[PDB]
């Protein structure tokens, strides 16, 4: 349950459409800077969603588990990436008291299906994940990229590319995260998104390079409202 | 629904041939427009499926069926301009297409 600061990560591309050498201003779910992310340890307790969630890990994790109420009795939501070929399935799961993997034993009493979904999943690195469920969709970002720390996050900027969009429509207000268990110890993060506001940085090719968060200081909030990455002396009203 | 996500349910209609440097009236998943369309060094990443200009305009999309950029660019517009030396002294004039 220690405490880990975020600095400057969990940027994705908002919208899907090629820009280059501009700024762009928008509001969506993002991940504040320099917050707090609790940094876990092991254990597999279950979680809130609230509005989003982001994922971070230094093969051991093996899927998560979204859903709402659980025990068959309401649709849950399932990923899990095994043999190179992750499923997704909403069927009603009933789910044991401590789930654990090590075939597969947690997805068992597989039945009221709804969606099927099946594709190839790809592999010192860094793997972070961002979950949103907004109007009917689960819209899903990765990366991966080597890191030389384990202590804590690194420093640098890195922006994360969309993956899958799934139309499911499902409620989800809890969640938790599934690993191969047989008989080391894994670490991961977790952090919550909010309604902020960001100014982007584009570059020749479109790739995000940097970006400010409108509400972290007045500096930034002179930057934003000026739609400057640099300011000259003055007085400024913001 | 509609402008949410990149279509996916169209109508029956049949496709037509794709010609190049000729300011023509195109329509592409449903977006209308006119212009020329010529080879384009933007390099797309795989997810994105058309560039966007200020005040909304389309300026390069990707094409069905073939998976290529196509640069969009409206055909020649401009002024006209008359030169005259007065009714009085004759009846002959000059023209300038401006820019």
């Amino acid at each position: 349950p220690a405490y880990t600061n975020s600095f400057t990560r969990g940027v994705y591309y908002p919208d899907k459409v090629f820009r280059s050498s501009v700024l762009h201003s928008t509001q969506d779910l993002f991940l504040p800077f320099f917050s707090n992310v609790t940094w876990f340890h092991f254990d597999n307790p279950v979680l809130p969603f609230n509005d989003g969630v982001y994922f971070a890990s230094t093969n051991i994790i093996r899927g998560w588990i979204f859903g709402t109420t659980l025990d068959s009795k309401t649709q849950s939501l399932l990923i899990v990436n095994n043999a190179t070929n992750v499923v997704i399935k909403v069927c009603e799961f009933q789910f044991c008291n401590d789930p654990f993997l090590g075939e597969f034993r947690v997805y068992s009493s597989a039945n009221n299906c709804t969606f099927e979904y099946v594709s190839q999943p790809f592999l010192k690195n860094l793997r972070e994940f961002v979950f949103k469920n907004i109007d009917g969709y689960f819209k899903i970002y990765s990366k991966h990229t080597p890191i030389n720390l384990v202590r804590d996050l690194p420093q640098g900027f890195s922006a994360l590319e969309p993956l899958v969009d799934l139309p499911i429509g499902i409620n989800i207000t809890r969640f938790q995260t599934l690993l191969a268990l047989h008989r080391g110890a894994a670490a991961y993060y977790v952090g919550y998104l909010q309604p902020r506001t960001f100014l982007l940085k584009y570059n020749e090719n479109g790739t995000i390079t940097d970006a400010v968060d409108c509400a972290l200081d007045p500096l930034s909030e002179t930057k934003c409202t000026l739609k400057s990455f640099t300011v000259e002396k003055g007085i400024y009203q913001t | 629904e509609l402008l949410h996500a990149p279509a996916t349910v169209c109508g029956p209609k049949k496709s037509t041939n794709l010609v190049k440097n000729k300011c023509v009236n195109f329509n592409f998943n449903g977006l209308t427009g006119t212009g020329v369309l010529t080879e384009s060094n933007k390099k797309f990443l795989p997810f994105q499926q058309f560039g966007r200009d200020i005040a909304d305009t389309t300026d390069a999309v990707r094409d069905p069926q073939t998976l290529e950029i196509l640069d969009i660019t409206p055909c020649s517009f401009g002024g006209v301009s008359v030169i005259t030396p007065g009714t009085n002294t004759s009846n002959q004039v000059a023209v300038l297409y401006q820019d």
